[PDB]
């Protein structure tokens, strides 16, 4: 609903701005404040765009505003396949990301690999792992690549 | 080492009998993992939960070790950092313990050296002995037909009131007074009673000197106790055996009494938890329950646990989903029935429904 | 026949039984997996 | 020649000729049935002389495998084949495949097999080759004179209760 | 929406042999065929059978093959219609599977025309009445429970008591010299079962690869999954239909086992989101199978003449499946597996056995009479049994103990030796004809064989067999006596 | 030139043995009954099963090792094909998982494949020898036979297939290796401790060469539970096709789908009789169907199955059980209370079959079992309703049915012979165990000098084919197996009968019983 809303007007940026306004305020609200919510009511979402906060009402009207992290990421994954940009997540050490240089050349020799994202452009996500104490990994597009050691 | 989700915050956000989810921020801790509940809630008691199952990558389902009285959604909880341990050692000989390893004797601290998860691995195929021996009890009928082997895995099923308990008595009296090596009573979904009994009975006799040297430990959660514990305390009495096993090469006795209870509190727990039951009503994991449970109780080679099992026949229905799959775990099988007692005949055991596994010419005369 | 029409009757009597709580707990697994969905409803018109 | 047909009604291949080379070829007689195996595997049944040159192997053969097996016997395994060629295959076995026996009787000196194979041949087929009656019989007379007719434990004198029933 | 052939959906769901699919252009109509084009990596092609239009965009189907390597958004293709079935004399000699693909290895079948599974049952006008007596050549079932050309006969019984046994004997006696055509429905049995049929019928000529055969096999047997069992007997079915109506020819049709087809559509019945009814089967039972049987009919244009056989489980004859399938018969034969145990075979229990040409009208009046005389002593023969076990055989009046020894040869007399159990007995089977049995019973009833001994009647086919067996028997006991004088 | 796995997932839910997978965004997805890796480490994977494909995108899985390394928001890797165990010759005598890991004691073949076509089968002709009297004569077993063995707690349920697989130690080491029987014994939910008795069982007979362990005990999950029997034939199935023999013994069945109801109610699949999936007759319909007879086009192998199944108070109309019976053709029914009578094994003829019949004996044994099997008969209906010759041999051959050990083939059709012609009426029907000791273990015409046989001797071991070859009635045997018979028979009741009948004191009378007990655990 959210990529057909922001699909007429072409513009996809304002609903990421406003999962990051989403994202900022959730976190000094209180614990298990969608179970509590009155989107209405509360002003950080005042300034969210009017496809945003419809859907907001949306899922308040149904309670399932513990989705809205996971909405997002699908929408994310819409605008990316429609603008065309590959997401290389680079799984790294708590702190550890420091270098990704590797990563990065990694992700690139993936990518050209890959005949199906030869036009796409290529992005890189940092996500940090706990499971891994050194190395990295990356994946794209389904391809997992571990160069990484845990405890031992 | 130090675990990485030690001090790790959760909420709780849902409570339904025994059963509490916890919502964690940075995620939910390993299953089997150990929670504390740190607001007062007005409670006389702390509150202890363990994990069962992961409902999502924040949320996990736990159950209470304790009664959930007064809790409120929201509430804090803490995590301890590992499973829960229980004391081991020559120092938790001469006491009594409960579920979670605390002496409830009202005497001096335990002062143990170290303390050791209740859930572990069983012993691999490997590590499995290979001795047969006559244990003689002074009983003519086990002696004769269903002869007990040293080491090995023995089971008493019977209904209410048919003499399991007292067996089990006499058997103490025969055996663990008389035995070199160690002894652990795990009570489980028993009266109290009996178990102070007990306790008094071990102190006339002296295998539990106060001031001196004891062979015998006694762990006890009983009927009194909620579903969580009656779950848990055969663990515990039962990792305390496998250090004296294991860490000592001592033998042991471990005089369970009634294991039915345990199977029955998991189905207690499973229904809470969600789950579609199986026939009767039993839990549908009843079999891989008891096959974790029970492969821990075995003689490796570098030790030998001899186990006393009674199992609670339901209603007298030997067929029951809980016994009929006990029978496979046992090397001996004691069988008693109601009309035989009606008749006299004490002890009821009814010779045709026993067996044994050591009743062979290369074992016995 | 005063000990086998008094388990002729304890055994009509837990066939009734156990085939209910077999027939109510696929009917429980049937409706569980049953999930409800996203209402589209007038949220704004109430 | 003509086309064989299986159970079904299918062919099976007839040129069985590379076959028998590979089997002339074996050093333990172990190996050879694993060229029947491949054979029936191909639906290239075996015929009597392939059956016949797996029992020259098995005389001719060292020993089963490289190494020694307990219990092998060159006349079990030779006897279970014809039994499998007779009864699983619908063949009568030749003079030439009882020959075999015979000659690994006397070879092995087990003078008593030899005594029924001897009536065998002197039934199904025309009598017995006079070389190997006289041998079974020279096989004899050694074991007759050395006192070896019987194993001893078995000509032991008992009684009711001087015997050990293990 | 006419036309759906070519029709593209997408997969949607899959848990076991239940697979849900999703059409942008409407899901076709049920009962329709679709094939999992993508290329998954399978050995064998999957295709799917459409139950039930979950909307007007989905639908859920049960798969014929194995749903492995399925994936989710796998790309479906309509058939365009119901699942379709060669037919003609084409067919005859070789072994179909649930699809009509020939798994004989014998080369392409030439197919001029090809039909449904699934068609409409025929109407009441579409009834013929025909009431004549078939002759098996078995003394049991000739004489207490008569089978008639062109109904319906059942054959309930539990496991291990010969109902596969019968079936066999049966088409030694009645396909070998029929002048129609036979089809074979094998439905989740045993597999080497099928493949003893296939050689027995080769080496009876009944097939004949060389010239002309007159018998067609179609086999879904217990490793092919739910989806398929629920199907082969349409197919079978279809392919004697097509013999009746087209050919206008009298067709046999064996069935085993017809119990499957019940089984198998419970199995999916509990994906299919339905609640299951008493004892655990669907709750279609009851009009799943009357739409199967209905089709199993003998028409104006032609006859079919159906045996089935029929699985009581655990000897549970009042389980639903056994019971439900009792009014869709014309003649019912109830084997019994205390009778086996007893050395008695075939196992019949001719007291719950019934035929609906058990009438004068329709047979002669001595085989009713006879039939009736019979039942009535063996009924007789089971009260006394009672009395015999409390008081003693000596208590017995004389009259009931002439019963009691008459009956007793009855019982023994109703046992044969089939011509396919030779194996199993070791000896000769015997073909009586329909005079032969009457006659023989007859001459039993009213004592004109009181004299022979009762073993003489076991285990033999008509009276004359009885005669001799009974003079061989006085042979070796005089021979015995004369070793006993001797010593 | 990058080990690159395929992504599709996190891991969202757990619960026991089994979890449940939410797909990440645009990934290519999993396929139905795959295995899928779920890394909890870096370096170390966890594996599972694919169950379940949902409308949502959640997938099911069935966890199969390192469950307790398992949590949530862990990652998952497809590996897109289905499960491929380790076969051939180089595991035998070793114990395997379901997964073809090795267990340490103190060729990929498919698990999923399709069981032989009708055309690729042909008659069960060829004898497996169990070594015990009762089921070698009156339930033959063939090779590529599904004979079921079902029974009570505690009734020899697990020996007599144990036996069944040491018999074959004697015949493999003589004949050729083309005819020689693989055993794959699979435990199903069993004690640990169990199968390493029967491994070292196995291992004093020497039949670990020729037999492999498949072990899932209790501890481990029910997924593997659930595999054994799958992975097991699979390793029986490399043999099959490559024109060779196999036997498969499920120890055991009912714990099999104790498994499969374990995963199916925790994976949300609606239940059925007993709480037992709907589909759960299919399970053990496609496991044993894969044990056929290939026709001599595709090799001539063959894999034998002896599925076990455990009865409550000899109730048969069970669910799983009476499935199984109608799905195996034949079965040995052994009843508790002939087994605490003192008849061992313990096996009901009356209820057991085999549906294979006389096609599964040997030439010799078909005449002996078809005439044996009417005195039988007759001995049953005599008693239920007299010292006449069928019930004067039918005792005797109750007793030589006795049996603690497999007997070697030649042993046991002589001494049915002997029965059945007569030649033990005279001997009383307790000491009929002792004159089979002495028939097998000694030989008394020599002890007393009065044996004039050429060659037919019971100490002469390589008999055993002579006699498979040419039948008991026949002239080159017939003649001197009478003589040595009547010789037996009469030095054996000269001197011992007639000593035995002559004991009075109490010593003696002792010293009697243990001989004569003894005898049942010998011969
Ligand atoms: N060996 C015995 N001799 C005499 N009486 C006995 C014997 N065993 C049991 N009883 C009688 O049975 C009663 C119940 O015995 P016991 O306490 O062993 O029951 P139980 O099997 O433990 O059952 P539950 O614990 O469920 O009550 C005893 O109080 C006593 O009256
Ligand atoms: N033929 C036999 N003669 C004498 N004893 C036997 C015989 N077969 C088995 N036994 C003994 O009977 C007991 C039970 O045998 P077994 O282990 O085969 O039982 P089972 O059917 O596997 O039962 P379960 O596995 O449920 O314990 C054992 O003590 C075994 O040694
Ligand atoms: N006519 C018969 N004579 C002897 N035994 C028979 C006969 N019919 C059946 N049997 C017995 O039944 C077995 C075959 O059973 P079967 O016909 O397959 O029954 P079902 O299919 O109902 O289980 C035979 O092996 C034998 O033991
Ligand atoms: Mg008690
Ligand atoms: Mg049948
Ligand atoms: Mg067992």
């Amino acid at each position: 609903f959210l990529y057909k809303a922001a699909e007429e007007k072409g513009n996809f940026d304002n609903i990421l701005s406003d999962f990051q306004k989403i994202a900022a305020a959730a976190s000094k609200l209180p614990i298990f404040w969608e179970r509590t919510a009155v989107v209405e009511k509360i002003p950080e979402f005042k300034q969210l765009s009017e496809p945003t906060f419809f859907t907001l009402v949306w899922m308040q009207n149904n309670g399932m505003l513990e989705l809205i992290q996971e909405v997002a990421e699908v929408y994310e994954t819409f605008v990316n396949a429609k603008q065309k940009k590959a997401v290389a997540k680079i799984f790294v050490a708590p702190g550890g990301e420091k270098n990704v240089e590797e990563a990065r050349r990694v992700a690139e020799e993936l990518h050209k690999g890959l005949k199906e994202l030869a036009d796409y452009t290529l992005v890189l996500k940092t996500v940090v792992d706990r499971t891994i104490v050194k190395g990295f990994a990356v994946e794209l597009a389904g391809q997992y690549v571990n160069k990484a050691e845990g405890q031992q | 080492p130090v675990a990485d989700h030690k001090g790790r915050v959760g909420h709780v956000s849902q409570v339904i009998g025994a059963v509490v989810d916890v919502h964690f921020a940075d995620g939910v801790p390993p299953v089997l993992t150990a929670l504390d509940v740190v607001d007062k809630l007005g409670r006389d008691e702390p509150l202890t939960l363990e994990i069962v199952q992961h409902l999502d990558a924040h949320t996990g389902r736990c159950i209470a070790m304790q009664t959930t009285d007064l809790l409120k959604l929201k509430a804090k909880v803490v995590s301890t950092g590992g499973n829960i341990s229980v004391p081991v050692g020559r120092e938790t000989l001469g006491r009594i313990f409960n579920v979670l390893g605390d002496a409830i004797d009202q005497r001096g601290p335990v002062g143990e050296k170290l303390r050791m998860p209740i859930h572990a691995v069983a012993p691999k195929l490997a590590d499995q002995a290979a001795e047969d021996a006559v244990l003689t009890t002074g009983i003519k009928v086990i002696d004769l037909i269903l002869p007990y082997c040293k080491g090995g895995k023995i089971g008493l099923f019977g209904g209410a009131g048919v003499g399991k308990t007292v067996i089990i008595m006499e058997l103490i009296n025969n055996v663990a007074k008389g035995h070199g090596g160690f002894s652990v009573f795990a009570g489980v979904g028993e009266r109290t009673r009996e178990g102070t009994d007990l306790y008094l009975e071990m102190m006339q006799s002296k295998v539990i000197d106060l001031k001196g040297e004891s062979k015998c430990v006694l762990v006890y959660g009983q009927m009194n106790e909620p579903p969580g514990a009656r779950a848990r305390v055969a663990q515990s009495a039962l990792t305390m055996a496998e250090y004296f096993r294991d860490v000592e090469g001592q033998d042991v006795l471990l005089f369970i009494d009634n294991i039915f209870r345990f199977t029955q509190a998991n189905s207690e727990v499973s229904a809470l938890l969600g789950r579609i039951p199986a026939a009767v009503g039993y839990q549908p994991t009843l079999a891989e329950d008891l096959g974790q449970l029970q492969e821990r109780i075995t003689s490796t080679t570098k030790g030998s646990i001899t186990s006393v099992q009674a199992v609670y026949v339901p209603a007298d229905d030997i067929t029951d989903p809980a016994p009929a799959t006990t029978f496979s775990h046992l090397d001996a099988t004691t069988v008693l029935d109601r009309a035989v007692a009606e008749s006299g005949i004490y002890p009821a055991v009814n010779p045709l429904e026993c067996a044994s596994r050591i009743m062979d010419p290369d074992v016995i005369s | 026949q005063q000990r086998t029409s008094s388990l002729y009757n304890k055994t009509r009597q837990f066939g009734i039984t156990a085939a209910l709580i077999e027939i109510l707990s696929a009917m429980s697994s049937l409706e569980g997996n049953a999930m409800k969905g996203v209402r589209r409803n007038k949220f704004w018109e109430g | 020649a003509a086309k064989k047909y299986d159970l079904f009604g299918y062919e099976v291949d007839t040129n069985t000729a590379p076959w028998i080379e590979k089997i002339k070829k074996c050093k333990y007689y172990d190996e050879a049935g694993e060229v029947l195996v491949n054979m029936n595997v191909s639906n290239c049944p075996p015929d009597i002389a392939t059956y016949n040159a797996t029992l020259q192997c098995i005389y001719q053969s060292p020993s089963k495998q490289s190494t020694p097996v307990d219990n092998e016997s060159k006349f079990c395994a030779m006897m279970d084949l014809l039994e499998e060629m007779q009864h699983r295959n619908r063949l009568k076995p030749n003079e030439e495949s009882w020959t075999w026996v015979m000659k690994e009787c006397v070879k092995s000196g087990q003078f008593r097999l030899g005594y029924c194979i001897q009536q065998v041949m002197e039934t199904e087929c025309k009598g017995c080759p006079a070389d190997l009656v006289k041998a079974n019989e020279a096989n004899a007379q050694k074991a007759k004179t050395e006192g070896k007719e019987h194993p001893g434990h078995l000509s032991q004198q008992a009684g009711l209760f001087d015997v050990k029933v293990e | 929406v006419a036309d759906h052939k070519g029709r593209v959906g997408h997969v949607s769901q899959v848990i076991g042999a239940v697979v849900d699919v999703h059409f942008a252009d409407g899901v076709p109509p049920v009962l329709t065929a679709l094939d999992v084009v993508d290329k998954l990596g399978r050995d064998e092609p999957l295709t799917l059978e459409i139950v039930q239009h979950l909307d007007a965009h989905t639908g859920r189907c049960i798969a014929m093959q194995t749903t492995d390597l399925l994936k989710l958004k796998a790309k479906v293709v309509s058939t365009g219609g119901n699942i379709s079935v060669p037919v003609g004399r084409e067919t005859l000699g070789r072994i179909f599977n649930v699809l009509g693909d020939a798994i004989d290895q014998r080369g392409p079948v030439g197919e001029k025309l090809r039909m449904p599974i699934h068609a409409v049952a025929p109407k009441l006008a579409d009834q013929a009445a025909e009431d004549a007596v078939l002759t098996t050549g078995i003394k049991v079932i000739d004489l207490i429970l008569p089978y008639c050309k062109g109904g319906k006969i059942g054959l309930f019984g539990g496991a291990g008591v010969g109902k596969t046994v019968i079936i066999m004997e049966l088409i030694n006696n009645v396909a070998k010299g029929h002048g129609g055509f036979s089809v074979f429905a094998g439905v989740g049995e045993r597999t080497r079962e099928g493949t003893d049929l296939y050689l027995e019928m080769m080496q009876s000529k009944v097939i004949d690869l060389k010239g002309e055969s007159k018998c067609v096999l179609v086999y879904g047997q217990m490793n092919e999954p739910p989806g398929a069992r629920a199907r082969v007997a349409q197919s079978a079915l279809t392919m004697a239909e097509y013999f009746r109506d087209v050919e206008g020819q009298d067709v046999l049709l064996f069935i085993d086992n017809i119990f499957r087809f019940t089984q198998a559509n419970s199995e999916v019945s509990a994906l299919l989101g339905r609640i299951p009814a008493a004892v655990g089967y669907q709750p279609t039972l009851a009009e799943d199978l009357g739409q199967l049987q209905e089709r199993i009919t003998s028409t104006t244009k032609g006859s079919i003449t159906s045996v089935q056989a029929v699985y009581v489980p655990a000897d549970d004859i009042t389980d639903p499946a056994p019971a439900t399938t009792f009014s869709h018969l014309d003649a019912t034969t109830v084997l019994d597996r205390a009778v086996a145990e007893s050395g008695i075979y075939p196992a019949v229990n001719p007291l719950e056995c019934a035929s609906r040409i058990m009438d004068p009208d329709v047979i002669s009046v001595d085989h009713y009479n006879v039939a009736q005389d019979v039942v009535q002593m063996l009924t007789k023969y089971r009260e006394l049994q009672d009395i015999i076990a409390v008081l003693g055989i000596d208590e017995l009046s004389e009259e009931d103990k002439l019963i009691v020894d008459r009956a007793r040869k009855l019982v023994k007399f109703l046992s044969q030796p089939f011509q396919v159990a030779e194996v199993f007995t070791g000896m000769t089977g015997h073909y009586v004809q329909l005079d032969d049995t009457i006659d023989s019973f007859s001459g039993l009833l009213m004592g004109t064989y009181d004299q022979v001994p009762e073993m003489a009647f076991y285990m033999v086919g008509g009276i004359n067999s009885v005669l001799e067996k009974a003079k061989k028997m006085a042979e070796e006991a005089a021979e015995l006596e004369k070793m006993r004088r001797a010593r | 030139f990058f080990k690159t796995t395929e992504m599709i997932g996190y891991v969202h839910s757990i619960d026991g043995t089994i979890a449940t997978l939410i797909p990440a965004p645009g990934n290519p997805g999993v396929a139905y009954n795959t295995i899928i890796q779920i890394q909890v480490s870096p370096t170390t994977f966890a594996a599972g099963l694919v169950f379940n494909l949902e409308k949502d995108g959640r997938i099911g899985i069935i966890l199969m090792d390192n469950i307790t390394e398992v949590q949530s928001g862990q990652k998952v890797m497809a590996t897109g094909q289905l499960l491929h165990i380790p076969v051939g010759a180089g595991v035998l005598g070793k114990v395997v998982n379901p997964l073809g890991h090795e267990v340490p004691v103190g060729t990929l073949g498919k698990v999923d494949t399709g069981a032989p076509n009708i055309v690729s089968r042909s008659p069960v002709n060829y004898n497996l020898l169990t070594g015990f009297k009762a089921v070698d004569t009156m339930i033959p077993i063939g090779r590529g036979q599904r004979e079921l063995i079902v029974g009570d707690r505690q009734t020899g349920k697990t020996s007599i297939a144990v036996s069944t697989i040491i018999n074959q130690v004697r015949i493999n080491q003589q004949i050729l290796s083309k005819n020689a029987v693989i055993s794959i014994y699979v435990s199903i939910g069993q004690r640990c401790s169990n199968v390493a008795r029967i491994h070292r069982l196995l291992q004093s007979y020497g039949a670990l060469r020729y037999t492999t362990v498949m072990a899932a005990t209790a501890a481990e999950p029910a997924g593997l539970q659930y595999l054994a029997p799958y992975a097991g034939v699979t390793m029986g199935e490399y043999f099959m096709n490559r024109g060779r023999h196999c036997l498969c013994v499920y120890d055991d069945l009912s714990k099999q789908a104790v498994a499969y109801r374990q995963i199916s109610l925790l994976l949300r699949r609606p239940p059925g009789r007993e709480a037992y999936p709907g589909d759960v007759f299919y399970l053990h319909s496609r496991l044993l169907e894969r044990a056929a007879m290939l026709s001599p086009g595709k090799g001539g192998g063959s894999v034998t199955a002896l599925p076990i199944v455990e009865t409550l108070s000899n109730d048969v109309t069970a669910y799983i059980v009476t499935n199984v019976i109608s799905i195996t053709d034949g079965q040995i029914y052994l009843d508790t209370k002939l087994f605490t009578g003192g008849q061992r094994p313990a096996v009901n003829i009356g209820l057991s079959v085999s549906r294979v019949g006389s096609s599964a004996q040997n030439a010799a044994m078909k005449g002996v079992a078809g005439k044996l099997k009417g005195i039988l008969a007759e001995y049953r209906k005599l008693a239920a309703d007299v010292q006449t010759i069928p019930m004067i041999r039918g005792a005797r051959f109750v007793a030589l049915f006795n049996q603690k050990q497999p007997s070697y083939f030649m042993n046991a059709i002589v001494s049915l012979y002997a029965c059945l012609n007569g030649y033990l009426d005279d001997v009383k029907v307790q000491y009929v165990k002792f004159y089979e000791y002495l028939l097998v273990h000694r030989d008394l015409g020599i002890m007393y000098g009065t044996a004039k046989n050429k060659f037919f001797y019971m100490y002469v071991q390589e008999l055993n084919y002579l006699i498979r070859f040419f039948t008991l009635n026949s002239p080159i045997l017939h003649g001197e197996l009478e003589e040595m018979l009547k010789q037996h028979t009469h030095l054996f009741l000269q001197h011992y009968q007639s000593k035995m009948n002559a004991i009075k004191s109490e010593k003696d009378v002792k010293a009697l019983k243990n001989l004569l007990y003894s005898c049942k655990r010998a011969v």
